[PDB]
RNA sequence: GCUGGUUCCCUCCGAAGUUUCCCUCAGGAUAGCUGGCGCUCUCCGCAGUUUUAUCCGGUAAAGCGAAUGAUUAGAGGUCUUGGGGCCGAAACGAUCUCAACCUAUUCUCAAACUUUAAAUGGGUAAGAAGCCCGGCUCGCUGGUGUGGAGCCGGGCGUGGAAUGCGAGUGCCUAGUGGGCCACUUUUGGUAAGCAGAACUGGCGCUGCGGGAUGAACCGAACGCCGGGUUAAGGCGCCCGAUG
RNA sequence: AAUCCGACUGUUUAAUUAAAACAAAGCAUCGCGAAGGCCCGCGGCGGGUGUUGACGCGAUGUGAUUUCUGCCCAGUGCUCUGAAUGUCAAAGUGAAGAAAUUCAAUGAAGCGCGGGUAAACGGCGGGAGUAACUAUGACUCUCUUAAGGUAGCCAAAUGCCU
RNA sequence: AGGGAACGGGCUUGGCGGAAUCAGCGGGGAAAGAAGACCCUGUUGAGCUUGACUCUAGUCUGGCACGGUGAAGAGACAUGA
RNA sequence: UGCCAGGUGGGGAGUUUGACUGGGGCGGUACACCUGUCAAACGGUAACGCAGGUGUCCUAAGGCGAGCUCAGGGAGGACAGAAACCUCCCGUGGAGCAGAAGGGCAAAAGCUCGCUUGAUCUUGAUUUUCAGUACGAAUACAGACCGUGAAAGCGGGGCCUCACGAUCCUUCUGACCUUUUGGGUUUUAAGCAGGAGGUGUCAGAAAAGUUACCACAGGGAUAACUGGCUUGUGGCGGCCAAGCGUUCAUAGCGACGUCGCUUUUUGAUCCUUCGAUGUCGGCUCUUCCUAUCAUUGUGAAGCAGAAUUCACCAAGCGUUGGAU
RNA sequence: GUCUACGGCCAUACCACCCUGAACGCGCCCGAUCUCGUCUGAUCUCGGAAGCUAAGCAGGGUCGGGCCUGGUUAGUACUUGGAUGGGAGACCGCCUGGGAAUACCGGGUGCUGUAGGCUU
RNA sequence: CACAUGUUCC
RNA sequence: CGCGGGGUGGAGCAGCCUGGUAGCUCGUCGGGCUCAUAACCCGAAGGCGUCGGUUCAAAUCCGGCCCCCGCAACCA
């Protein structure tokens, strides 16, 4: 599916509709110090094999897209996470398809 | 290679015809559904004798094919020809279905064998119309016909003329005055409701 | 088993009659509910938001909520061990006013017409509804001619 | 979570093999059914019922000369075209046709077709929680103390269809969660004392008279007895009764 | 008089199977020069082989004699070398911060990469063209994955059709 | 023979039946011997195998300590024309 | 050698090896959903009942506003014909609306343009499966910021019916948010609310096989015998009569059709038995049936004799020795 | 009686052809500078009033189609409940009540709300 | 460093 | 999930670490050579997976995407 790199929608903090920058948001690294994985690391020290389960039974073939919305208004700065259903297929600002023209 | 009429003689199902969730049908033996004098005007076999069936039950193809030849067969002999036309009302449009061994009934849904016609009481089987002279012929044949199919079978002459729906001793007035005008096989009932024009097309 | 469907089996419940088709005739939409009014319901195929489930179709209920554009109604529907009275949102074009109790109105207001009639002369008027009595014995006439016999008509085999 | 067993009497009430979920299918939980404990009122209120008005259907039936799909046969057509020819250099010029198409007909249908369209059914309403008045509040809607809702005060008893029954309500709570048969409707299967659905009634849980015998068939349901009379069945003998 | 199997003497399921099964001499491999090869042992400057030294020890496959043991290292194993170097943990090093902490370079063995090995486990098909009747193919080309069953043998103890 | 839980010694309708026994005999008593082992279920196990999931003995490699002494060389960093 | 770190490691240890199923296994998902039908005219309603479809796709195929009519057919017009392009007429929609199907829609919900992101934030209520619990989906509202249109209004995703996922853990986002346990500051960490990373066995264990060396608890809730219902199949017997029989349907036959019997075949079902009914054949022996091979008595033949066919009463007596 | 503007019911209103329209009207019609949009004032928008019922529209007619409403079909088909009814079954008959749809044959071819006109 | 072969009777 | 590498005429390999010609074989159309066949020698097609940029100039150096395999990894 295509969005725009740019939308203006509601802003929490200001309260009125304005432009925000739009860009897909990743998985960000463990930090290895969270209370899980804490929790996780001081379990399996020792013996004992392996005490928590590993899920090896994925039927998923897709995610669900997020995308991150930057107010571009300074002095706000506020970010935003918009939820978008199941794809397959990403991309941003591109390729309007041109209603009306050449098919081949 | 098929099994005998005593599975499929009573209309057991709902009626499953060949349509587009029904395909891969094989073809109805039976074709031809009249044949005889067919190019004939009704002026001239004035008898239609019926066969009436007696019970509610199934008429496959091939009993219907079995009691077509027989009937043309002798038909042919005793008048002629084209002393006849003779027509089967019942158009096999009922699938049955067989559940083919080599596991039991695990998952076990019939394919088709053939076409049936399901009929019901009082309802005319086989329709012959000639002539006067020829009305004995027509009932001992059709008699022929009996036997050739499942069940009770019970002859009857019709007082209509031709294979028409109009009664056969006032046929001839509405012609002499008009209000019927034959086509072939039938005739054309004529209504006063029409456009006058249509009026003067006849009665001139 | 059957599927969990919001429309299973409403091919010919959320249909449109024949030759009544196209834009939805203006009255249905401008009539006016009240609270407490008996309302039946009857799903219309042409409109979709706002369209009741099929399990209350053909029945009554009563307004408890009047908003911009649907009405929220009571109605009874029973489920395997009793009645529910359960609350629902409707749009006004499977909203119809039920006339059952239109007869009933009418009949309190004319009731009270001869009970304050009547007051003054104090004459006990029938007042409750009867069924249907007996057929109050009559004289029954011919003019003159006999009762002509019927008859049984004779076999004779149609088909 | 699987078999076997589970010890005195009497009285009263008294089921289910079903909804949903669970690596659930020999089992549990949850709803349903039942028992007990009671409470709030009576000496208006509620009904596996009917009637009066009001809506809902798309099933049986019927139809296709009405739509969609399938389909038989003849008629009248004209150039709307074409394959075989024939008089033609050729020509919608002529000419017998034969083909599809068109127009009025005609035979037969459709669980996944329908213009129509039942019977049986499903909701209601049949008054006091209803009417008719007069007036206040509103921050909602508002040409208009407009509309709507809520508050007050007041008057109407002639208990506003039939029939019958004293009603409502709160706690715990066992057992059940393998069902089966039959009138009718009906799916798969040729059929089955086969498998799987709907309503109702039975066996399960129930004895008795009868069908010689007996799950479910007919009648009829049960404290212990006497008289009388019957249901269904019967009345040559077994065997009560037409000897 | 013949067929099959096992060469044979021997042993085997005490208490249903004495054999075509096991063993066996022969044959062909693999590892090891002693701080070693194989193995035991909780442990030790421990112990068995070993009161032993490659004509030995330990682990294998086949099964007398005769004859022969063909092709294939693509796969799974085993083994060889190697800064020609992708990945690579702990520890150590450098940088930032108030520090926990973070980042970076370096980065062993082993996996990959490249050779060898089938008396290692194992596998050994089609298609198409093609010889003076037809048929067939002496010959030529391609893959899948590396060749496509060579010498021999049989309707076998191994062939469904039978 | 019938029905029954779909093959009765008991029930029903019939055939009918007479003390106590001896020697054989294997038709029946769905004879006895053993909670079927063939099949299935159990969220019951056991033996064995591996490309099952966790581990682990053993083994190889690297670091730290036991670990001292001297001499060259060499790689990186750094200084740097 | 001691301790760490990495590799190898069925040599050894523990555990697992889903469910439904006309026995089990194989095959499939009827395991989570959606349409029409079965479904017996409210609703609900089953089978490994039927035809199917889904785990997507869309910056527009969403939301307004504006203008047109589509499929198809007829008549014409240079190339141009059956289909290239233009005009006129008919056209209730027979096209199109993303998909499977149903419903619905004509100055639309379809085709084409202009502008936009209501596919935005936050409480609550209700419907759908329901236990009337969730998830998902949807329906009216309410508070705001907006888009569009002149305005009424419409719109908080797709014309409606499906397009999807709890606890814990992790990640990100938000507040001049709380704690960080003696007081203060900072980093960090733990919270609160929202979204995402998924459990397809889809109300969500982390999970390969074999046993003929096997064992245990049970089941006739469930197969492998017989028996029981039925006779698809096998075998057998009939009815009509197109024809064969040198001509002649019926001496003997008999197609195309059609009606029945049998449990000496295979099927279908699981009703009896898994606290056991000894599971194939051959040998020996007893009895019974006729659908009669021969013998007794007969009738009819395409019966000259002989030999040989069809039919009847008829089970009394026989139906062999051997090779494999 | 009739028309215009806005409608309610949504074919008794629609469809095909023919005839008649006095007055007001509704429209046909004449132009394109301005407002407006197209390839083109054909459409839309604007500025008008020389002609006209030719068309639209209104009314009437068709042994008209269609539609609406009735009779027939027919107490037929079907169906609640019942029987120790029949029949080997298939199915059918009876009691009890309810009760259809074709073909075919008749009648009709828009009412009506508000505001504003004409027939003064 | 390669070079293979020229259908039969006369 | 992060450390890598590679996609090339109708088909198989370079040219990439460094930008300057898209090349070499094999199949095809032919031309030569030998008297002819065979063999051999030659001319011609037809192509850097994709987007953008740095640059005098890109397949080449870069960043992001489609198709593969090498590894090391794993609590919803
Ligand atoms: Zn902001």
């Amino acid at each position: 599916v295509n969005v725009p790199k740019t939308r203006r929608t509601f802003c929490k903090k200001c309260g009125k509709h304005q432009p925000h920058k739009v860009t897909q948001y990743k998985k960000g690294k463990d930090s290895l110090y969270a209370q899980g994985k804490r929790r996780y690391d001081r379990k399996q020290s020792g013996y004992g094999g392996q005490t928590k389960p590993i899920f090896r039974k994925k039927a998923k073939t897709t995610k669900k897209i997020v995308l991150r919305l930057e107010c571009v208004e300074p002095n706000c700065r506020s970010k935003r996470m918009l939820a978008i259903k199941r794809c397959k297929h990403f991309e941003l600002g591109g390729d309007k398809k041109r209603k009306g023209q050449v098919i081949q | 290679g098929r099994r005998p009429a005593r599975c499929y003689r009573y209309c057991k199902n709902k009626p499953y015809p060949k349509s587009r969730f029904c395909r891969g049908v094989p073809d109805a033996k039976i074709r031809i559904f009249d044949l005889g004098r067919k190019k004939a005007k009704v002026d001239e076999f004035p008898l239609c004798g019926h066969m009436v069936s007696d019970e509610y039950e199934q008429l496959s193809s091939e009993a219907l094919e079995a009691a077509r030849i027989c009937a043309n067969k002798y038909m042919v002999k005793s008048c002629g020809k084209d002393g006849f036309h003779i027509r089967v009302r019942l158009h096999p449009f009922h699938v049955i279905r067989i559940n083919k061994m080599l596991t039991g009934m695990r998952g076990a849904f019939g394919k088709p064998q053939g076409t049936v016609a399901r009929v019901h009481i009082g309802q005319v089987i086989m329709s012959i119309r000639t002539k006067l002279q020829n009305k004995e012929h027509v009932v001992e044949a059709l008699r022929r016909a009996k036997f050739k199919f499942p069940g009770r079978q019970k002859i009857h002459i019709s007082k209509k003329w031709g294979f028409t729906k109009f009664n056969a001793d006032e046929f001839e007035d509405m012609v002499a005055e008009k209000r019927l005008i034959p086509d072939g096989c039938g005739v054309k009932y004529i209504p006063n409701r029409g456009p006058l024009d249509k009026w003067r097309a006849l009665h001139s | 088993t059957n599927t969990k469907g919001k429309r299973r089996g409403t091919r010919y419940m959320f249909s449109r009659p024949f030759r009544k088709h196209g834009v939805v005739p203006l009255a249905t939409y401008m009539r006016i509910y009240k609270k407490g009014d008996i309302v039946d319901i009857k799903g219309m195929g042409t409109v979709q938001k706002g369209m009741p489930h099929k399990c209350y179709h053909g029945k009554t209920g009563r307004v408890y909520n009047v908003t911009q554009h649907a009405v929220g109604i009571v109605v009874n529907k029973q489920v395997k061990g009793k009645i529910l009275a359960k609350r629902i949102n409707v749009r006004i074009e499977h909203i119809k006013h039920s006339k059952s109790r239109d007869s009933f109105l009418k009949r309190v207001k004319e009731n009270d017409q001869k009970k304050k009639e009547a007051k003054e002369k104090g004459t006990w008027v029938q007042l409750k509804r009867q069924p249907a009595p007996p057929r109050e014995a009559h004289f029954v006439r011919t003019n003159g001619k006999e009762p002509e016999l019927l008859e049984p008509i004779p076999y004779e085999f149609m088909a």
